[PDB]
DNA sequence: ATCAATATCCACCTGCAGATTCTACCAAAAGTGTATTTGGAAACTGCTCCATCAAAAGGCATGTTCAGCGGAATTCCGCTGAACATGCCTTTTGATGGAGCAGTTTCCAAATACACTTTTGGTAGAATCTGCAGGTGGATATTGAT
DNA sequence: ATCAATATCCACCTGCAGATTCTACCAAAAGTGTATTTGGAAACTGCTCCATCAAAAGGCATGTTCAGCGGAATTCCGCTGAACATGCCTTTTGATGGAGCAGTTTCCAAATACACTTTTGGTAGAATCTGCAGGTGGATATTGAT
């Protein structure tokens, strides 16, 4: 009855995301969320499919490289845990500020 | 041509062009493109000299994005030149803050 | 129809002197020619706005040196700017 | 349901792995949801004025190209 | 001696439209003077930009209208637009 | 004779920015219509700072517009803030603002 | 027993002062040598026009501030009120001054 | 010819109190003792930035004098556009 | 400090998506030869303003004492996330009309180029102006001890 | 909650640095009026490649259990703020030499402008080639319960 201790897991995830490099999230979900949002600044748009990738890319690097300073705020605060506060204080120091 | 002239494996015929027709400026002297030619290739030798060196480390003969990924961050200067940049396909180095390890 | 340019060619040359018996592939090779053309576009405004602020017409080899000094780091701009006067030289000797 | 929320709890898990995270709160995965729709609204908001300026019903990778380098997020390998 | 222009004159004919009796200190003024001739690069560079991706030549009163679309921030370009649009179409009626 | 600007109802100098734009090295050619709506953006942004640091003059008790009232027009306009996110106006100082934990007491 | 206000006190009063004033607050002279000490080891024999100077102090002065309150807010993060250096080296790493 | 300065250690220029009245307008509270070195080299490496900058631009145009304009420029190429001095 | 369950590695294999290679086509480049134009270096020098010496004095830096209260260390439990087996619905993969992104030709509204005429923003500078900095004294708080 | 030591607010008053306001020369500007060029909107269209769709593929939604992390409570050493004495050195007001930024003219090395010859990089359908992703086997490390 095998059970591996909260972190093991986690932690075998981070080395084996940090190894590889393809998108993490599912392709036909996030070019919907492209469409909706396009949708609402110009109707009837085509988008050709290198258009969608370099948006998956581009998101996809931002929220890796914000994960980092989010888990920094985090660590700052002498937690292991990230919240939205530590989401928060990062974009406010990077500008992206409220 | 001009850049055999040079010494040059990068088109100085064309970056002469490219600056012309840029609206950069009134004019262009001729050694502008020579000179910035050269630096083009020397950056280019640069990047690929340690991303190819990254694929041998990685036993692989091509360089994929991973590789300039690699390459470029590893490298003081080339990440901070390129410290606004995003390398589609480069993943991140792996990277685990030392107080999130076991025990 | 309608060619479209790239340093896909040269960047291939300049890759055999240094790994001659490396490849690169397809996705590998876009990038390099994005930072190519960044890297031109980063040094050429640069250079145009050193022109302007001078009130200079023409962008020179020496608006391009200082360009580099300005853009690239320490040990990177040193290179770049010994090749391209190399580049000059041996270009100015015929 | 939402496309949102299209943006799974598993997929928003995996990228802050590869940020290097151990453990998250329950809240992260809306407040990432919220991050990431501003982060695109704004991209894509100017990704089709570049579309709309050059009088296209197409969204091309360049006007996305462009639309990251003007929000200082250079993107390289879809062309300039 | 060689002539050194600012918009100061100008900046000065607004200020008295919308407040007909407050003046402005010079160090104000060399702050609008800068603000103006900032945005103004803002936007010249974004419509050369906009031109070369599309291989124009020339910059129109369309390139500088989405280069002030794609530089200000909502409610501001709303009427930046409409006042430009304003004035083009007033400047065109006339010969 | 009419000048260009008052063709177009304009305070702003519509002959100088068309030379501007030109001699700035945008583009080959620069139409008719390019400096006349410029201009009027031009124009238009300043009439809307001048407007809030006017107010903001006024509030402080002062007939003359100062560094620090075109800070406090900026800063506290959520879309001039925006546009002006990356400058720094010279004597201007800073918005007055204390985090709520740092204030005495219970 | 003479009058003495409480630890943070004069602090606050000290904050409302300083942010509802714009002068400089470092001192002018001593500003103009460091500016040409730094400079005279990038190249000797420079000069300034009196102007350059309080550019670059006007410019030193707003990182400063703007600095202080990102610096602050890491503090008030950690369950603080009181900034150190860690706070300061958090801050400029999320800025990309460091990262 | 003339005279005999040899500048050295005006870092030290910046004093605490300058640098505790800096903090207070960026509405800090309380300072760890450590904070003024912190602060003190934080300057420097902006001013070293901003000065070589500034500087560079003064030798490409030949001149000996660094001007407001030579400052402003380099203020604009780090991104710390800055109004008020021709700028 | 035994093994028991899993994840991790390394060596080898091979089908194939993507990389490589010979070829004919050619418009767009790029190199070249020639007559013309011009930006900006060079030499002279007017003249702004940077460096600096000097003196007086008070705003402000330095250094110290004293203790309030903040940071740090410790204990700790309630509870929130991590790990996981289980049922299957959304994504992914590969196939096919057709919408537009482009390639091409026509042609005119509009942008150069250019020789004048004229309205004007800058400015060097004598001058009367005027908003408010800054000292003064006295009324409403704001604090902190008790 | 009453007090007393103090800071904050503030409308009044004034000497003046900094700003609004001429009178005048004006050259770089901007507008006027043809002449010559041409960028790119507009209409027509071939053909990539994008949206839609049905069938094969596999990641995720859901509930349970509890490990261990976050946050509360408590304690106290000594850091860091407040107050104060002393006197240094920055600030302020000025005069002065002259470095060097900057205006003006002479003028040639170098760039623009075609005109035309050479050759090259990009496009493209064809065929051949190959690095390595992925799958398999088995040894070995790692993790976690005794």
């Amino acid at each position: 009855p095998h059970r591996y201790r909260p972190g093991t897991v986690a932690l075998r995830e981070i080395r084996r995301y940090q190894k590889s490099t393809e998108l993490l999230i599912r392709k036909l979900p996030f070019q919907r969320l492209v469409r909706e949002i396009a949708q609402d600044f110009k109707t009837d748009l085509r988008f050709q499919s290198s258009a969608v990738m370099a948006l998956q890319e581009a998101s996809e690097a931002y929220l890796v490289a914000l994960f980092e300073d989010t888990n920094l705020c985090a660590i700052h605060a002498k937690r292991v845990t990230i919240m939205p506060k530590d989401i928060q204080l990062a974009r406010r120091i990077r500008g992206e500020r409220a | 041509t001009r850049s055999s002239r040079a010494g040059l494996q990068f088109p100085v015929g064309r970056v002469h062009r490219l600056l012309r027709k840029g609206n950069y400026a009134e004019r262009v002297g001729a050694g502008a493109p020579v000179y910035l030619a050269a630096v083009l290739e020397y950056l280019t030798a640069e990047i690929l000299e340690l991303a190819g060196n990254a694929a041998r480390d990685n036993k692989k003969t091509r360089i994929i994005p991973r590789h300039l990924q690699l390459a470029v961050r590893n490298d003081e200067e080339l990440n901070k030149l390129l410290g606004r940049v995003t390398i589609a396909q480069g993943g991140v180095l792996p990277n685990i803050q030392s107080v999130l390890l076991p025990k | 129809k309608t060619r479209k340019e790239s340093y896909a060619i040269y960047v291939y040359k300049v890759l055999k002197q240094v790994h001659p018996d490396t490849g690169i592939s397809s996705k590998a090779m876009s990038i390099m020619n994005s930072f190519v053309n960044d890297v031109f576009e980063r040094i050429a405004g640069e250079a145009s706005r050193l022109a302007h602020y001078n009130k200079r017409s023409t962008i020179t080899s020496r608006e391009i040196q200082t360009a580099v000094r300005l853009l690239l780091p320490g040990e990177l701009a040193k290179h770049a700017v010994s090749e391209g006067t190399k580049a000059v030289t041996k270009y100015t000797s015929a | 349901r939402d496309n949102i929320q299209g943006i799974t709890k598993p997929a928003i898990r995996r990228l802050a792995r590869r940020g290097g995270v151990k453990r998250i709160s329950g809240l992260i995965y809306e407040e990432t949801r919220g991050v990431l729709k501003v982060f695109l609204e704004n991209v894509i908001r100017d990704a089709v004025t570049y579309t709309e300026h050059a009088k296209r019903k197409t969204v091309t990778a360049m006007d996305v190209v462009y639309a990251l380098k003007r929000q200082g997020r250079t993107l390289y390998g879809f062309g300039g």
